């Protein structure tokens, strides 16, 4: 949330000191989440390696 | 019969993560090979088919 560019704004209004936050899930428990994504969230590459002599 | 480690979970063979059917973790269990009774002060020696290595 930026007043001198409002161009970039992501969300609605502005975190402020004092709002309710809360954590999505159970204190300790173990879990495996499903993902979800299009194609251009993550990337992979690999460096090809030299041959010691 | 089943005896069931219940903090202690099975994993993914190959990839070593824990198993998650949706609801919680899938917990280790292993089976009774021979029959086994207790003697006093309640202590019980059996041997079991499955390893948690």
């Amino acid at each position: 949330y930026d007043t001198t560019n409002p161009q970039y704004n992501s969300v609605s209004r502005q975190v402020e000191a004092g709002d309710a936050v809360s954590v999505v899930g159970t204190a300790s428990q173990t879990m495996k989440p499903n993902l979800f994504y299009n194609k251009f969230f993550c990337g992979l590459g690999s460096i090809p390696l030299p041959k010691l002599h | 019969d089943q005896v069931k480690f219940t903090n202690t979970y099975w994993l993914q063979q190959q990839t070593k993560q824990a198993l998650y059917n949706g609801a919680t973790p899938i917990s280790f269990t292993a089976t009774v090979t021979a029959d086994a009774n207790s003697d006093s002060g309640g202590d019980v020696t059996v041997t079991l088919s499955g390893v948690p290595i």
